């Protein structure tokens, strides 16, 4: 009786309410004032988060119920409160910055803007100064709108500042690569320490932090991130103008470095070794040593080869390696740092050694010999300003602080690199190092900027960044005298490139001729002579993927380099020795081999990488160990050898399939025989992890644990990580479990999930509005900012659970690079610490460039690693288990081979990962009461997926396996359990009584015959539909199958709920769904964010008519599916405006054609394995006799039920017998392949039978009766088919077919020759004969007219048309009659539209004009203007629809080839036909006025729920469409196939 | 992979090959069915016929295996190998594969095959596979190699080969030049070569004249006059049509 | 609409469609026109 | 007509200098948004009698009619010339080619 607990919780929750209050703190201004303001925000908000999450935690307990009403209070109030709260700190922090700023830049008209806000803020602020408590803040009135309006004002004042911010970036250039958002903070709050420290690094390369004098007026020193403290020779003057002191910092930093160097060097030139390791920063040491090298050498060569100098250096090195162990003792030294600054310097030496060593073999003749000029040389000029020279190129040194960041090991490749680059810089050209992936070429430039000392910016060229947006960036670089490398310059819009080349050319010309000023964007910019431009691009590779070919023009502005092969074994040993690992040379060789060999003789997986990036990591992998191992125990031999392998097996073991996994391990033994093995050791985490699976009620399976555990250190290893496998592999769950287990010991996990493909490119990445030139975030860009603010001791993970395209993903290259940084195209950039991990989940990496693959870590799952028997167990626990006993026993033995057989078969309707298949099998099996039932339900589950004939094979064998062969002898498919009788199975036909024209009144809700198929489709649905048992699923069957028909029925069975439909196409997109959903569904707010809810429905359902159609990107993923993918998975999506919205209650459902025909694209496994599905096929001719037999009866019995030949219910069934006979023969002989539009389906049988209503079969007189009734049948038939068929010979062929069946089945030539006669609307009994705006349900009735009689009648129309329009000498002849007769029938029918294809001049247009005029149909054709536009057209359409939909007058909408000034039109028409609606045609507000009238009309008519659908319906009845097109036109055939609806409708 | 590692490779090849064969077969059966019988083109078979008449076999196939551009020329190769392979396997189940002469024309991953001996030799020789190095010799058979191979149907362009030397090609001479079979295998580093170091010149062994990619490169008797061979652009192509 | 005799009868006179604009077709009006390039262009729609 | 490895901008740079001086020569590389400005550049330099050069026309093929239209319009000054860069692109308009 545990309501006690929850009651108690609530009580203390309630007690909290009043207890809640604030931390109010005073503050003074630029316009000195004093205000109380909030502190420790986060502390306060956490309250909310925690309590709210508590609430929802409570919601799940049963005992919740009793106290439900109180929960709503708090849920509401809190949900609202977080919103209010959250806003306010933004407001506060913005004011903090802007008020100082609006104090100084005082344009009174801008001040109005801000002052109103200040006023507005302070105003309600004081309500809280006064009222200290928090709960009150919801009590304040209109605060919602207050807050929201404010922020909007702040948005707008910002815009004024835009002009201003750029003038401040001109005033100081490093700003160009910082966000405005941040910038104004610094501009506004120049004084503020925490602002300073938290915004300094991002401005300046070197400096994490700075020391502060106690006075906070000045600064004595600066810190590296690493902690390396550096003093300042001259103290820093803090000043009120930010740029004024900033500029001074730069220069004082430079002067500090400048003097600091010479001080150091002068001690070192003297024989006494400088050795001020403590005094000087490793940056300077290396440099100072490197000139010592230089001077020595030039004095050296003159004197002697001076091997003695070499030996000196070997002793120096030797000295240092011994000190390496003396740097292990200090460890985490008190007030100590830079022992790794030692490791830095080591490699310079060793490069130098191998440099000299080669020179000694040359026995070089002179000081200024060439192989020395080759070498990279340093000098302290007599001007006391350093200079560095290579060959005849020399450059002055900028003295930018780099601070301690590993420099890459020199290598032969780098010689070439550097030299070509230096040469390029001599040429005043940029340098283009290109190569394959994992080459190292990006990092090279970066380090050469370091050795040369410039400040280096990294960029990532993506998203086709605006030429203008490049321009400014250049403008920024030039002034700074910085070095700008672009990483992946390749991937950029070709039009951009070319224009940018012009930008480059002008700049180079300035550098070369040493022009002080450069002109670009119409701007003269004082350009630093010390600037550098480089681009690092993979070739536009076969493998590489989506990257744009470069103009030759542009190429010339660079000097290329080939970075394709990098020596590794060199690099390999070096690092080990930098660690101080002793057997370096021996082991380095081994690794490289292991790699190359693995790569050589192991299965060449897509996803494997033995590229450099993998290797680079293994080396840190050991440096970590060696760093730990010396501390725990003292050093020894066997270990060192032993240790590398662990460091290796980290990178390795994830990827490997078991087979390969084993093969690799064995390989290691060979090259490292003594070492044997050492498994993963750590259990602390596994324990927590083991715990969670039990708490999540997931079954514990070893591999899962392994992979997760494996995953963990993989995450520590590298920034980005991948999870690969088919859906249901478990991969998504995997990481989800991890965080939980982890979180128990592991302070934090922050989760953000992009399904990147679901939303558009920009939504993800963020962009620049081209007009305003204002930035607007992207999801991950935004999320980055959320994670950077996040405290140091927090984990932050960004998940991308979606398919992969090099175009979007490769934009993270700078992020997942050795360098961890994310680059905005505005220039803003966002580094990350080890806090941050990144995660990708994906089906496969087919489209992956190697760049990305090697860029990040990775884990692999197969069917092998996926455990099925293990997963079924959890299904059993899910069941009540009243029958669970029975089921374990049944399934255990029965399931497997039945499974097997289907896998053997591999003949099935859609690709689903096993799980996918399995699951379908299982989800059908719940609740199965008897064994007998279970058999049926089993087969149900699986046989959904089989192509029909192979279904039989299955079912059959199931009874071989099962006890008995099925009761149904033939069509054992048809077997249905009897729930009450327990009587196994058979299927039945159910004849309905009531049938009349009433039942057939509507275009839909058509009375549906219930043959066996029916009862099968329903039985195979219904479990998944109803309430608790709910599943999302699909129906597959060829068009005309009946899917639409069946579903409609199926839904009606359900009482709870409403049915939202979508008629899909290529152009169908997410927002179409937003809105079609929004129409019938709620917009509400709850705890855990907003959500969409069904309105006034217990449940809601989404039906999607054709999923295939939405267009696939080149990489082959429709974003629409990807959306749907996200939705099922994460019950929610990212609203534009970057909100994340859930969906509280919707089943999702789809229909589709089997993938056969052209352009019905097929859908990713990710989505398909997620859901349930099944297939149906046209009823057999035997069954189709029965449909129409019963659909026929009413039409015949309405009139002349008695007449001899008719009634005769066997003679009725006969008709069905023959038409169906015709039906088949014509589908056999004519197909899509003959002509696109040859579309024949039972829909056509229906269109043919129901078409018969229109004809006056009264036969008030006693009937022939054959020739009266049958010519009609013939004439209709002929109208449906023969009209459509193109060729003379094919028509001839058709006629034969027709005639044959008729003769055979009834008399002979009851066709006869009725060529003289036309049945038409003009001329019918009951005097139908214009007024008559609302059409008959089955259309205008039709009567029989002669040619000669008709010829008169047309001229009657021509006369009366001559009054309204131009008169015409239009002649009549049989064809014209025929033409017009056929159109009349169409236009009389509601929703009836035409497609008139023929050669110009035999006018569709002249005949069509008339008919409509004579109908009284309103006839619209758009007037085309030079301003043809989507605007014209939308208006037009809107107008037309308005007419037919509101006014109800019959309307012809007409279009000719010439009218289609924009391809999109047709997609609209295409949609319009199918659905009677068009997306983004109306906006929601527009509807209110339009449909208001219909609100009553509809209710009188009898309709329930959303009116728009009524509107639609109405449209469809009175709106007819016509299109004239030329067979000759090239895209004629195209468009027909493009817009399926076109020939279908 | 079986207990003995060389074989593992060939069974693999056996399988992966047959897998391709049957992918091709299905992409052939499909298009075989529309012409004579009842089918509706999908975008797949729509893409198949595009390949044939552009005269370039599909990226569909060439993604799986880099084959010759001419689609027929592709098939003839694909097939001829497929069957040969079955013969290789036969000689292999019986541990009899070393003993014959094997042309590497047949293999899809001949390099990998080569690197498969590298294991089997070290198995027999009990050595870290990093320790071995590879060579061939026309002047007889390799003594210090625990296991060897006789490779025929190698072919050469731009220089002429006679035992122990290479010569210049005369005008008349077909660009293509048949080359004598090798003896091949794996041998200790820092052990005596079959040829002294300086006499032989390394040459690539390309998959075709197109010569996009390489199987391996071999050292071959300079007979002095190193540059002329390079300027000759001498190279070796493993096989044509197989 | 201009190339076709797409004229509508307004009493005695005949008015003609141009974009939104309706103009009286002056019966003396005749048109001729040219291009420096053969193709482009015409559609078979326009050839007629 | 450019081919791979072909750059005339340098030869022209030199000829500009050689047969003229005064920085009369001005140039534009085609790309996003340039087309509207190019007209002005053309118009201006045509009127001036200075040399103007336009690059990579093959990229922006749709433009050309607008260009050639204006070219039949525009009024030269003696000593004014037009210089044009194009990769091989079909559908490149015959009128201007003429
Ligand atoms: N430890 C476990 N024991 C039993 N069942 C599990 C376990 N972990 C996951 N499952 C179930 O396995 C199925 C598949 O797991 P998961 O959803 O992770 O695949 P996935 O990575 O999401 O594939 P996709 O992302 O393509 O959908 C789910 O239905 C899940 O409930
Ligand atoms: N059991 C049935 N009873 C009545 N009509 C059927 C039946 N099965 C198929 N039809 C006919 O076939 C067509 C099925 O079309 P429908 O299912 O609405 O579209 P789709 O096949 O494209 O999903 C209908 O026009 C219907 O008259
Ligand atoms: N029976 C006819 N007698 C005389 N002229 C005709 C006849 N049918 C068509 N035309 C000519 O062709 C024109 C109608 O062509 P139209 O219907 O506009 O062709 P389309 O519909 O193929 O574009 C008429 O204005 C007339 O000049
Ligand atoms: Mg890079
Ligand atoms: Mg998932």
């Amino acid at each position: 009786q545990g309501e006690v607990t929850i009651r108690e919780a609530l009580r203390e929750l309630d007690l909290w309410g009043v207890g809640a209050v604030f931390t109010l703190i005073d503050y003074e201004d630029s316009q000195s004032r004093t205000m109380k303001l909030i502190k420790d925000w986060k502390d306060i908000v956490n309250q909310v988060g925690d309590n709210r999450c508590l609430l929802q935690s409570l919601k799940d307990s049963p005992y919740y119920k009793g106290f439900e009403d109180k929960v709503s209070i708090w849920e509401r109030k809190l949900a609202e409160l977080d919103e209010y709260l959250q806003n306010l700190n933004h407001i506060q922090r913005k004011w903090v910055y802007l008020e100082p700023i609006f104090g100084r830049g005082a344009l009174p008209k801008e001040q109005t803007r801000f002052n109103r806000v200040d006023e507005d803020f302070r105003s309600i602020m004081t309500d809280i100064k006064k009222d200290n408590r928090v709960t009150t803040l919801t009590t304040h009135a209109g605060i919602r709108n207050s807050l929201l309006t404010i922020l909007d004002q702040l948005q707008r004042c910002q815009r004024s500042l835009n002009e201003f911010l750029e003038e401040k970036r001109s005033a100081f250039p490093r700003f160009y690569f910082i966000g405005d958002d941040d910038l104004l903070e610094i501009l506004g709050q120049s004084t503020n320490p925490s602002v300073i420290q938290s915004h300094l690094k991002k401005l300046f390369a070197g400096i994490n932090s700075v020391c502060f004098d106690e006075k906070s007026k000045h600064i004595t020193a600066m810190k590296s991130l690493e902690g390396e403290v550096v003093p300042f020779k001259n103290k820093v003057p803090l000043s009120n103008n930010v740029e004024t002191w900033l500029n001074d910092l730069a220069l004082e930093m430079k002067k500090t470095l400048e003097q600091l160097l010479k001080e150091c060097v002068t001690t070192g030139r003297s024989s006494q070794g400088a050795v001020d390791p403590s005094l000087f920063p490793s940056q300077i040491l290396c440099l100072a040593e490197q000139i010592k090298f230089t001077e020595d050498v030039e004095n050296a060569i003159k004197d002697h080869s001076l091997h003695q100098i070499e030996t000196q250096l070997v002793n120096k090195l030797e000295q240092y390696t011994n000190i390496d162990t003396s740097s292990e003792d200090p460890g985490n030294t008190e007030s100590g740092i830079l022992e790794l600054k030692l490791k830095a310097l080591i490699l310079d030496i060793i490069h130098n050694i191998d440099v000299v060593k080669q020179l000694n073999q040359i026995q070089v003749h002179t000081t200024e010999d060439w192989a020395w000029k080759k070498q990279l040389r340093f000098y302290m000029k007599s001007d006391h300003t350093c200079c560095v020279q290579m060959v005849d190129s020399e450059f002055q040194y900028t003295y930018e602080y780099q601070g301690n960041a590993s420099k890459l090991v020199y290598t032969p490749l780098t010689d070439k690199c550097y030299l070509t680059l230096t040469q390029a810089m001599k040429m005043g050209l940029g340098g283009n190092p290109y190569g394959p992936a994992g080459t190292g070429k990006t990092e090279s430039v970066k380090a050469l900027g370091g050795l040369l000392g410039r400040q280096v910016l990294v960029f990532n060229c993506d998203e086709g960044i605006d030429v203008k947006s490049m321009g400014r960036i250049f403008v920024g670089l030039v002034k700074c005298g910085a070095w700008g490398c672009f990483d992946e310059f390749n991937r950029l819009e070709e039009s951009v490139l070319s224009a940018v080349s012009m930008q480059i050319q002008t700049i180079q010309d300035a550098l070369k001729n040493h022009r002080t000023v450069c002109e670009l964007l119409g701007k003269e910019v004082e350009v630093n002579s010390n600037s550098g431009i480089f681009i690092t691009m993979n070739p536009a590779g076969k493998g590489y993927g989506g990257r744009q070919k470069l103009p030759d023009n542009l190429k010339q502005l660079f000097r290329p380099v080939a970075m394709s092969h990098p020596d590794n074994e060199l690099i390999a040993e070096v690092i080990l020795y930098s660690e101080g690992f002793k057997d370096a040379k021996v082991l380095s060789r081994k690794l490289v081999a292991i790699f190359n060999l693995s790569r050589e003789l192991l299965t060449p997986q897509q996803h494997y990488d033995w590229g450099l990036r993998a290797l680079k990591t293994v080396l840190r992998g050991s440096g970590n160990l060696l760093r730990q191992l010396n501390k725990s125990g003292t050093t020894q031999n066997a270990n060192e050898s032993h240790i590398v392998v662990q460091a290796l097996r980290l990178n390795t073991m994830s990827k490997f399939t078991f087979t390969d996994c084993t093969r690799f391990d064995a390989l290691i033994k060979d090259v490292f025989p003594g070492i044997e093995l050492k498994e993963v050791e750590y259990d602390e985490l596994s324990a927590a992890l083991k715990q969670v699976f039990e708490e999540a009620n997931y079954e514990i399976i070893p591999n899962q644990i392994k992979k997760a555990l494996e995953l963990y250190e993989q995450l520590c290893q590298r920034m980005g990580v991948v999870i690969v496998g088919p859906s249901g592999a478990g991969k998504s769950t995997l990481w989800r479990m991890l965080r939980a287990a982890l979180c128990k010991t592991g302070k934090v996990v922050k989760q953000y999930t992009m399904n990147p493909k679901a939303m558009p490119r920009y939504q993800l990445l963020g962009h620049i509005d081209m007009d305003t030139r204002e930035w607007s975030d992207g999801v991950l860009t935004n999320s980055a900012r959320q994670v950077v603010r996040e405290p140091q001791d927090v984990s932050s993970w960004i998940i991308c659970d979606g398919d992969i395209d090099p175009e979007w993903i490769e934009s993270l290259n700078s992020v997942l690079d050795d360098n961890r940084l994310l680059t905005m195209p505005s220039g803003e950039r966002i580094q990350f610490g080890p806090n941050v991990n990144f995660v990708f989940e994906t089906h496969d990496l087919s489209c992956a460039s190697p760049a990305t693959i090697s860029r990040m870590g990775m884990i692999f799952l197969s069917d092998e690693e996926t455990d099925l028997n293990s997963l079924i167990k959890s299904w059993l626990r899910n069941q009540p288990a009243e029958y669970r006993n029975n089921l374990e026993n049944w399934i255990g033995d029965y399931f497997e081979k039945a499974l097997q057989w289907v896998l053997k078969q591999n003949d099935y309707v859609v690709e689903t990962s096993l799980v996918g298949t399995v699951m379908n099998g299982l989800s059908h099996l719940h609740g199965c009461r008897d064994h007998d039932e279970f058999i049926i339900n089993l087969i149900r589950g699986l046989g959904g997926n089989l192509n029909m004939k192979s279904r039989l094979e299955f079912t059959k064998e199931v009874f071989h396996w099962a006890r008995e062969s099925p009761p149904d002898f033939h069509k054992p498919m048809d077997t249905y359990y009897d729930s009450t009788r327990g009587r196994l199975a058979t299927y039945v036909l159910k004849k309905p009584e009531d049938l009349t024209a009433d039942d057939f009144s509507n275009g839909l809700t058509l009375p549906v015959i219930q043959t066996p198929d029916m009862q099968r489709g329903l039985d195979y649905f219904k479990p998944w539909l109803s309430s608790d048992t709910k599943q999302p699923f699909i129906l597959v069957g060829p068009e005309g199958c009946g899917k639409g028909m069946l579903l409609r029925y199926a839904f009606s069975q359900l009482r709870s709920t409403q049915i939202a439909t979508v008629h899909c196409s290529a152009q169908t997109t997410s927002r179409h769904l937003l809105q079609k959903l929004s129409q019938t569904c709620m917009v509400i707010s709850t705890n855990t964010g907003r959500v969409y809810r069904p309105k006034d429905c217990e449940r809601l359902v989404l039906y999607l008519k054709d999923i295939n159609l939405p267009k696939l990107d080149k990489w082959g993923t429709s974003t629409l599916v990807a959306f749907l993918q996200q939705v099922l998975t994460y019950q929610g999506f990212y609203d534009e405006n970057l909100e994340w919205v859930g969906l509280e209650n919707i089943q999702i459902v789809a229909s589709m054609s089997a993938g056969g025909r052209l352009g019905r694209h097929k859908l990713t496994t990710r989505f398909t394995s997620i859901v349930r599905l099944c297939s149906i096929d046209y009823p057999e001719r035997e069954q189709l006799q029965t449909i129409y037999g019963a659909y026929l009866e009413p039409v015949l019995h309405k009139n002349l039920k008695n007449h001899s030949i008719w009634g005769s219910s066997s003679k009725i069934y006969l008709l069905a017998g023959s038409m169906v006979q015709v039906y088949e023969q014509v589908r056999a002989k004519f197909t899509v392949d003959d002509y696109s539009h040859y579309f024949f389906t039972p829909c056509i049988l229906t269109q043919w039978v129901l078409g018969l209503f229109r004809y006056d079969l009264e036969g008030g007189s006693s009937n022939h009766p054959l020739d009266y009734v049958l010519e009609i049948v013939a004439y209709e038939a002929r109208r449906l088919f023969r009209d459509k068929i193109v060729g003379a010979k094919e028509l001839h062929l058709f006629d034969i077919i027709l005639t044959s069946v008729f003769q055979g089945d009834w008399g002979s030539d009851i066709l006869d020759n009725m060529s003289d006669s036309f049945y038409v609307t003009w001329g019918a009994r009951h005097n139908s004969g214009a007024p008559g705006q609302p059409l008959p349900p089955h259309g205008k009735p039709l009567g029989k007219l002669n040619s000669t009689d008709l010829k008169d009648v047309i001229k009657k129309g021509l006369i009366h048309y001559g009054r309204d329009n131009q008169n015409l000498d239009i002649l009549l002849f049989h064809e014209v009659l025929e033409y017009m007769s056929r159109i009349d029938r169409v236009l009389s029918f509601p929703g009836g539209s035409l497609l008139l294809a023929g050669r110009s001049g035999v006018g569709r247009r002249t005949i069509t004009s008339l008919v409509s005029h004579m109908h009284g149909a309103v006839l619209f054709s758009p007037k085309i203007s030079r301003g043809y536009e989507l605007k014209q057209f939308k208006n037009d359409l809107k107008h037309v629809l308005q007419l037919a939909g509101i006014e109800a007058q019959q309307v012809v909408l007409l279009l000719e080839d010439y009218q289609f000034v924009h391809p999109t039109f047709l997609e609209m028409i295409n949609s319009l036909l199918s659905s009677g609606e068009v997306p983004g045609l109306y906006t929601l507000e527009e509807l209110e006025p339009l449909l208001l009238p219909l609100k009553d009309q509809a209710s009188q008519d009898g309709f329930f729920g959303p009116v728009f659908n009524y509107f639609t319906y109405r449209i469809q009845q009175n709106l007819h469409i016509v299109l004239i097109m030329d067979s000759a036109n090239s895209n004629f055939m195209i468009n027909c196939e493009s817009n399926p609806a076109l020939h279908k409708k | 992979r079986q207990g003995s590692p060389i074989l593992s490779f060939i069974i693999l090849e056996q399988f992966n090959a047959i897998r391709l064969v049957q992918s091709v077969h299905q992409s052939l059966a499909a298009l075989s069915k529309v012409i004579r019988g009842t089918t509706l083109l999908s975008s797949e078979v729509q893409k198949l016929a595009s390949a044939l008449l552009n005269q370039k076999c599909p990226l569909a196939w060439q993604s799986k295996w880099e084959g010759p551009e001419d689609p027929l020329q592709y098939l003839r190769g694909l097939v001829a190998r497929a069957l040969a392979i079955q013969n290789w396997v036969d000689k292999a189940e019986k541990q009899a594969l070393l003993s014959e002469t094997l042309d590497l024309s047949e293999l899809f991953h001949p390099d990998t095959f080569l690197n498969a001996l590298r294991q089997e030799t070290a198995r027999a020789v009990g050595r870290s596979v990093d320790s071995l190095k590879f060579v061939a010799s026309w002047k007889g058979r390799l003594q210090e190699a625990k296991l060897q191979i006789k490779i025929s149907g190698l072919l050469l362009e731009g220089c002429s080969f006679d035992g122990n030397q290479l010569s210049e090609n005369q005008l008349d001479s077909p660009s293509v030049s048949s080359v004598l079979p090798c003896f091949m295998g794996w041998i200790p580093q820092d052990a005596c070569g079959p040829y002294s170091p300086d006499e032989c010149i390394s040459l690539p062994v390309y998959t075709s004249a197109e010569r996009d990619r390489v199987v391996t490169n071999i050292d071959v008797p300079c007979g002095g006059n190193q540059d002329q061979w390079i300027q000759c652009g001498a190279a070796l192509f493993l096989k044509n049509q197989v | 609409p201009l190339l076709r005799r797409d004229l509508v009868a307004q009493g005695p006179r005949y008015v003609v469609q141009i974009g939104d604009k309706i103009i009286d077709y002056n019966e003396e009006f005749r048109l001729f026109l040219s291009t420096r390039n053969p193709n482009p262009f015409i559609p078979p729609d326009a050839a007629s | 007509i450019i081919s791979p490895g072909a750059d005339p901008s340098q030869e022209l740079q030199e000829l500009a200098n050689a047969e003229r001086s005064g920085e009369c020569y001005h140039q534009v590389a085609m790309g996003q948004g340039q087309a509207d400005l190019a007209i002005q550049m053309l118009k201006e330099c045509a009127r001036n009698g200075d040399w103007l050069c336009l690059k990579n026309l093959h990229l922006v093929v749709s433009w050309l009619p607008v260009l050639e239209k204006e070219l039949n319009t525009l009024q030269p000054k003696d000593t004014f010339r037009l210089w044009l860069t194009a990769e091989v692109h079909p559908n490149f308009t015959p009128i201007l080619l003429q």
